[PDB]
RNA sequence: ACUGGCAGACUAGAGUACUGUAGAGGGGGGUAGAAUUUCAGGUGUAGCGGUGAAAUGCGUAGAGAUCUGAAGGAAUACCGGUGGCGAAGGCGGCCCCCUGGACAGAUACUGACACUCAGAUGCGAAAGCGUGGGGAGCAAACAGGAUUAGAUACCCUGGUAGUCCACGCCGUAAACGAUGUCUACUUGGAGGUUGUGGCCUUGAGCCGUGGCUUUCGGAGCUAACGCGUUAAGUAGACCGCCU
C-alpha cells in the first residue's frame, strides 16, 4: 500500500529532476501543497499549481540551473515508521546551512532557519539541498 | 508409405516420407528415457541459442 | 457457482438502499451463500485443495467485512449476524 | 438447461434399428422438457480405422437441450445398447439448428 | 470456426501420417491451432480422421 | 502544522453487482488410440539378444521374425510453443460432472472496509512410511556376465522394493529468479500471448486501450558479473534473515 504520500511527493520530484522532466504531477493534498509552497519560497522549484476540484492534482514545475537540477538532495526524515520531532535548539542544519530542513511547527511549515528565528521546534519533514 | 509408381526414386521418396513423419527422430528419442528435467534444460538452451544466434546475426564489416 | 438469479435474490434481500450491491450486508450475505453452497462440494471433494484456497478467501473476506461493519454500526452488525446465522 | 451435441455411431448390421433409436432416444429428451434442435442421420460411413473389426458404421448427430439427468440417462443407454458402438456427448454453448458440413455434402 | 465434423478442412491441417501439422507450417493463429488440435482429436475419436496412417 | 483520539464528510485504495473471454488451475467419473509385456493359435527355421568386443541370457521342448487374437498395466506421439494456467509445489489425449482464480468492457454500488505480519494455521516435488489394492514398463537392492591391478562402479543380462490406485503420515529439495510482500515513480527497441474499442473488413489489415509474458539495452545501481519500468534504479510500509 502507499502509506506515505509525502515521501511519494518527494520521490516524484527527485525522479522528475533525475529524468530532466519539466514538471511532475501527483494527487494533491494540503500538506503536499504546503511543502510545494515552501520549496517555491526557497527557490528549489519554479512553481506549482493545483488543478481539479473532485480529485485535485498538483503540478510542481521543476527547476534547473546550468542544466543541472536545482534539488540535489530530497531526503524524507520523519517517516511513518519513525517520526522525528526536534526542539528549536536541536533543529537539523542541512548542507552546512546552505540546504533547508522543512520543519512542521504549530505555526505552520517552515525552513529550519525560520523555525530557529521563531524559536519553534517541530516535526522534521525532509532535507532539501 | 510410397507406392512405386523406377525403384531408385521410390526409395528416395520413401526415405523422405519417413523423415517427414519424424520416424527415426522418434525412435532415437524413445530408445532411452529422457528425465523430464533434462528435456526442459535441452529445450531452454535450444531457444536460448536460437535467439542468441539471431540477435548477433542481426548485429551481423570483416574487411 | 452462485449464478445470477440466486445472487439477485440475495442482492435484493440484503440491499441497504436502492441497487446497493456494495454494502457489507450484501457482500457478506453473498459470501455466506457461496460458502454455504460450496460446503457440499468439499464434502464430495476433500482433495480439491485448489478450490478450497478460494473457499478460504471468501471465509477471510467475510470476516474482514464483518469486522468493518461491527466497527461502523454495531447494530447493523448484530442484525446481519442474526439474519445469516453467523456466530462471529 | 444445457445444450449438447451428441454423435452416436450405430453398428452397420443394425442400421434398420437406427431410426427406432432416434425416436426412442429423443423420446426421453423431448419428454423431460428437452428440446431437440438438430437431428441429422448421416447414414453409414467408412470408419477411418477398424472399430471392433468393423469398417463402416451408421452415424447419427443429435443436438438437444436438456438437464444433465436426461443425458446421464442417455450415456447409460448408449453404454448398454450393444448396437451403439461409440458416442461423444459434448456440451455446446448455444443451440444449433443449422445443417452440418456432413449433410451439406 | 472449427468443427470435429468438417473433415475436409481438418485434413488440410494433418499430414499424410495423420499427424497434426505445426502452426509454424500452416500459419494458424495460436488460438486457432489450439481449436484445430481439439477438433482433430475429437474427429479421431469418431473415426472421421485416423490417428495413425498404420491402424 | 504534523501524528493520534472523537464526531462527521469523500472516492482515487480495497471490495461488490452485470456481461463476456482465454486457460495442461483443481476434484470426480468415463473413454480412445499407439506402443510395451505376457499369453493362445497360424506361418516359419536357426539363430536371437547384447557390446568397444564379448559373455551371461534366450532358442531345436521351435526362439527371434511375421500374422491374428486375448488380457493387463502405465503413459498420453503429433499439436507443443523462452505458449498457457496455478500462491508455491505443480498441471498435457478426448468427453462429461463439480469447482477456484484471473482478465476485459459497461454501468451502478460500499465508502479506507487497506498493507504487512511475531506466534498460529494451511498447502507443499521426489524419495520414504502405514494399511489395503494393483503391478505392463522401468528399476534402489540383489544375482550373474564383462572391464580392471582391483571394480563392493561405470557397461551387459536379469531383477525386488518402489514407481500406479485408495486413505493417512512425512514436511523436506539447487522447493531457484539462489531475488519477501505491498505501493508509487523513472529513457527506449524488438517479440509472444489473452481481452477490448475504433476505422473502411474500404482487402487477411492498420491504429488505440487493458492483463500477462520474453528479450536487448539507457540512466541509475553494482566489487564485479550483471540488474535495468517484470530493477539489483528512486522511495515508503511491514515481515524474514546475516555478523
Amino acid at each position: 500500500s502507499m502509506q506515505d504520500p509525502i515521501s511519494d511527493m518527494l520521490t516524484r520530484v527527485r525522479n522528475g529532476q533525475a529524468a530532466n522532466k519539466v514538471a511532475v504531477k501527483m494527487p494533491s493534498s494540503k500538506l503536499k501543497v504546503a511543502i510545494a509552497a515552501l520549496l517555491k519560497a526557497e527557490g528549489y522549484i519554479v512553481d506549482f499549481a493545483v488543478e481539479g476540484e473532485a480529485k485535485p492534482e498538483l503540478e510542481v514545475t521543476l527547476k534547473y540551473f546550468q542544466a543541472k537540477p536545482v534539488i540535489e538532495q530530497l531526503k524524507r526524515v520523519s517517516r511513518p515508521g519513525l517520526r522525528v520531532y526536534k526542539k528549536k535548539d536541536q533543529l537539523p542544519s542541512v548542507m552546512g546551512g546552505l540546504g533547508i530542513a522543512i520543519v512542521s511547527t504549530s505555526k505552520g511549515l517552515m525552513s529550519d532557519r525560520a523555525a530557529r528565528k521563531a524559536g519553534l521546534g517541530g516535526e522534521i519533514i525532509c532535507y532539501v539541498a | 508409405v510410397v507406392k512405386v509408381r523406377p525403384f531408385d526414386v521410390a526409395l528416395r521418396r520413401f526415405k523422405r516420407s519417413c523423415e517427414k513423419a519424424g520416424i527415426l527422430s522418434e525412435v532415437r528419442r524413445r530408445e532411452h528415457y529422457e528425465k523430464p528435467t533434462t528435456v526442459r534444460k535441452r529445450a531452454k538452451a535450444a531457444a536460448q541459442k536460437r535467439h542468441a544466434k539471431k540477435l548477433a546475426r542481426e548485429n551481423a564489416r570483416l574487411y | 457457482s452462485l449464478n445470477a438469479e440466486t445472487k439477485a435474490a440475495i442482492v435484493a434481500e440484503y440491499a441497504q438502499s436502492e441497487g446497493d450491491t456494495g454494502s457489507p450486508e450484501v457482500q457478506v450475505a453473498l459470501l455466506t451463500a457461496s460458502i454455504n453452497h460450496l460446503q457440499g462440494h468439499f464434502k464430495a471433494h476433500k482433495g480439491d485443495h485448489h478450490s478450497r484456497r478460494g473457499l478460504l478467501r471468501m471465509v477471510s473476506r467475510r470476516r474482514k467485512l464483518l469486522d468493518y461493519l461491527k466497527g461502523k454500526n454495531l447494530a447493523r452488525y448484530q442484525d446481519l449476524i442474526k439474519r445469516l446465522g453467523l456466530r462471529r | 438447461m444445457r445444450h449438447y451435441e451428441i454423435v452416436f455411431m450405430v453398428h452397420p448390421d443394425q442400421s434398420e434399428q437406427v431410426a427406432g433409436m432416434i425416436e426412442r432416444y429423443t423420446g426421453s429428451i423431448t419428454e423431460a422438457g428437452g428440446k431437440i434442435h438438430r437431428l441429422e442421420d448421416w447414414g453409414r460411413r467408412q470408419l477411418a480405422y477398424p472399430i471392433n473389426k468393423l469398417h463402416k458404421a451408421h452415424y447419427v448427430l443429435m443436438n438437444v437441450e436438456a438437464d444433465q439427468a436426461v443425458i446421464d440417462e442417455l450415456e447409460t443407454a448408449f453404454r448398454f445398447n450393444d448396437a451403439v458402438l461409440r458416442n461423444m456427448v459434448m456440451r455446446t454453448k448455444a443451440a444449433i439448428t443449422e445443417q452440418s458440413i456432413m449433410l451439406k455434402q | 470456426e472449427i468443427d470435429y465434423k468438417d473433415v475436409a478442412t481438418l485434413k488440410n491441417y494433418i499430414t499424410e501420417a495423420g499427424k497434426i501439422v505445426p502452426s509454424r507450417i500452416t500459419g494458424t493463429s495460436a488460438k486457432y491451432q489450439r481449436q484445430l488440435a481439439r477438433a482433430i482429436k475429437r474427429s479421431r475419436y469418431l473415426a472421421l480422421l485416423p490417428y495413425t496412417d498404420k491402424h
